[PDB]
């Protein structure tokens, strides 16, 4: 959970 | 791949990382 | 990965971070062979004594990453999964005997300085290098003891005798493991840990300076305990069934 969240699209 | 397992930082440009040697040295 | 170092940049152009999409998190390691291709251990997507069995929409693979927890902006870069191939003879119940499994992305992935695949050996480059005392080099972000690294983790290991590999534990071992370590007599120490999983164990063959991935990151009883071993899946005993996959799922 200490992780960058990560750019919406590839979600 | 024809050009697998040559790093674009290092076999690319003739550089070696610091502990590959370390391996090579254990190849007797 | 206990007792190792950072990793230089561009130094594991192959590593992959399977990475979990929701609680976003690290699951394993694994490697890039192909534009297309990613290489992993089956127990980082099969293991039913831990109720886990992922699907490819579960996960993606995250390629050209240095920094574990950090978006990778410009460099590395995020690949949905098209399929996941698991080895019809996993042996999940008992060993972890041929621990592998292939996942083919969705579309292929842009190689560039940080972001290259490795090569899988040859029956004469295995022949050659899998030998007692030579030295691999595994890779990871996994664990710096058993019971967190900032950046990508490298340790050199050497090859250890299948005698000794065998007197080491009480589990069965198989023809498609290796292990690797130092001997408690050798000082030096280092192992994978828990989430190095997946993840590659290379060598760089001295007759081509090609880097071939020899093993897969397997199990341990703990990390790095003295008079325990690493155990790697021999990638080389398994090529077969790899050749097959990609030769029928391109
Ligand atoms: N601790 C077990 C030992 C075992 C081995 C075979 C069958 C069942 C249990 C284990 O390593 N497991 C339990 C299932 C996953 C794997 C693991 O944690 N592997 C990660 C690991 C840690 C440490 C060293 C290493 F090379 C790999
Ligand atoms: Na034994
Ligand atoms: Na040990």
């Amino acid at each position: 959970g200490d992780f960058e969240e990560i750019p919406e699209e590839y979600l | 791949e024809a050009d697998c397992g040559l790093r674009p930082l290092f076999e690319k440009k003739s550089l070696e990382d610091k502990t590959e040697r370390e391996l090579l040295e254990s190849y007797i | 990965i206990v007792e190792g170092s950072d990793a230089e940049i561009g130094m594991s152009p192959w590593q992959v971070m399977l990475f979990r999409k929701s609680p976003q998190e690290l699951l394993c390691g694994a490697s890039l062979i192909s534009d297309r291709w990613v290489l992993t251990a089956a127990h980082c997507l099969l293991y039913p004594p831990w109720d886990k069995n992922f699907t490819e929409n579960d996960l993606l693979v995250r390629i050209g990453k240095h920094s574990r927890t950090r978006y990778e902006r410009n460099i590395e870069k995020i690949s949905m999964l098209e399929k996941i191939y698991i080895h019809p003879r996993y042996n999940w119940r008992e060993n972890l005997d041929r621990d592998i499994a292939l996942m083919k992305l969705k579309k292929p992935v842009a190689f560039s300085d940080y972001i290259h695949p490795v090569c899988l050996p040859d029956r004469e480059t295995a022949a050659s290098l899998l030998q007692a005392g030579y030295k691999g080099r595994v890779t990871g972000w996994g664990n710096l003891k058993e019971t967190q690294p900032s950046v990508l983790q490298v340790v050199n290991l050497p090859i250890v005798e299948r005698p000794v590999c065998k007197d080491s534990t009480r589990i069965r071992i198989t023809d498609n493991m290796f292990c690797a370590g130092y001997k408690p007599d050798e000082g030096k120490r280092g192992d994978a840990c828990e989430g190095d999983s997946g993840g590659p164990f290379v060598m760089k063959s001295p007759f081509n300076n090609r880097w071939y991935q020899m093993g897969i990151v397997s199990w341990g009883e703990g990390c790095d305990r003295d008079g325990k071993y690493g155990f790697y899946t021999h990638v080389f005993r398994l090529k077969k069934w790899i050749q097959k996959v990609i030769d029928q799922f391109g």
